[PDB]
């Protein structure tokens, strides 16, 4: 499934913003 | 009276804009109690105001790591704009003020969390709690917007929830105050509009983009566009191919369809009709604009909330003690700090 894909992801922990 | 509110708020703004309030407080009237988030440069604490009892959140930023990162004039845009906006879903600005090492923003302590806590939690909300979030962004956005401001950095992180279960927009080092365009690749990658990541030049838009995206993340629990690596995410945002899980509402998928639109045209927002295209929206059919602006909806969730000072809807950080140096650090660089 699309969540367990999202779960399995190194991404489910809060997010830094990119800059300059 | 739309218009009248705007034009108001508008002269209140650029009375502050135009005349920034400056050095109105100082370190040791605060007692620091405890972290409750980070950034490149320091972190937000839970702090005590020691004369009123008070509880606040105090943004601490180390001036020379600033300056490594090449970000002092979005850290002087942050202070400068928060000191003058004024909304019921803006974090509000008590006091600010420096010292040799650093820059201190007190803020309205928001006890509730960030939403990005409870999304991870509960996994997702159904689309009425959704909405109620969304209708606080929209009209977020119409004040900014008017203002000329552009947030840039949307997302379940930046999204406090206060005691009777409200936003407050918070972290404002992006936001820019911009007639025309700008360029600046910033933002969360996840959120960035097409444009953006194609280096094209941009405007407000791309807060509108954002909104879509953070309305999808908060019905199916995960974004639109994601991967393990930044790269393969902006591959996926600029080809535009974007599913929705089966349980979205055929007005959901509508709504999300004209704000994750990569043609500025076309874009809800952006057009015409501008703000009105997603007020008038199907989705937002049972939604009160008013009642919301009033904060007379009950919310779908009011925190947990066991008195002053307790943290237990904010995650655990390692604290590190502030010190203060005997010399000024990069003084003519934050001199209108
Ligand atoms: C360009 N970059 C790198 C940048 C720009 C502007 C900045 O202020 C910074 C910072 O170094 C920075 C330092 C600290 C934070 C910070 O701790 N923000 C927290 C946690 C990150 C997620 N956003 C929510 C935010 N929390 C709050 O602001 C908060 C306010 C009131 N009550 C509870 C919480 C955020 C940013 C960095």
């Amino acid at each position: 499934t699309t969540y367990a894909d999202f779960i399995a992801s190194g991404r489910t922990g809060r997010r830094n913003a990119i800059h300059d | 009276s739309v218009k009248e509110f705007l034009a108001k708020a508008k002269e209140d703004f650029l009375k502050k804009w135009e005349n920034p309030a400056q050095n109105t407080a100082h370190l040791d009237q605060f007692e620091r109690i405890k972290t409750l988030g980070t950034g490149s440069f320091g972190r937000v604490m839970l702090v005590k105001h020691m004369e009123t009892g008070n509880h606040y959140a105090m943004k601490i930023l180390d001036k020379q790591k600033v300056v490594k990162l090449k970000q002092i004039e979005h850290t002087l845009n942050e202070k400068r704009i928060l000191q003058a906006v004024n909304f019921p879903f803006l974090v509000k600005l008590e006091f600010s003020f420096k010292d040799n090492s650093n820059l201190y923003m007190v803020m309205e302590y928001v006890p509730g969390g960030e939403m990005f806590s409870h999304l991870r939690r509960i996994g997702r909300f159904s689309e009425p709690h959704a909405r109620f979030y969304a209708a606080q962004i929209v009209l977020t956005f119409e004040y900014l917007h008017s203002l000329d401001l552009i947030y840039r950095d949307l997302k379940p992180e930046n999204l406090l929830i206060d005691q009777q279960g409200y936003i407050q927009v918070t972290d404002f080092g992006f936001a820019k105050r911009v007639k025309g365009r700008t360029w600046t690749l910033c933002g969360t990658p996840e959120y960035l509009a097409p444009e953006i990541i194609l280096s094209k030049g941009y405007n407000k838009a791309v807060d509108w983009w954002a909104l879509g995206v953070l309305i999808y993340e908060m019905a199916a629990g995960y974004p639109p566009f994601f991967a393990d690596q930044p790269i393969q995410i902006y591959e996926k945002i600029v080809s535009g191919k974007v599913r929705f899980p089966s349980h979205f509402s055929s007005d959901l998928k509508d709504l999300l369809r004209n704000l994750l639109q990569v043609d500025l045209t076309k874009r809800f927002g952006n057009l015409k009709n501008g703000v009105n295209d997603i007020k008038n929206h199907k989705w937002f059919a049972t939604t009160d604009w008013i009642a919301i602006y009033q904060r007379k909806v009950e919310a779908p969730f009011i925190p947990k909330f066991k008195g002053p000072g307790d943290t237990s809807n904010f995650d655990d950080y390692e604290e590190e003690e502030i010190r203060v140096s005997i010399n000024e650090k990069c003084g003519k660089e934050f001199s209108e700090f």
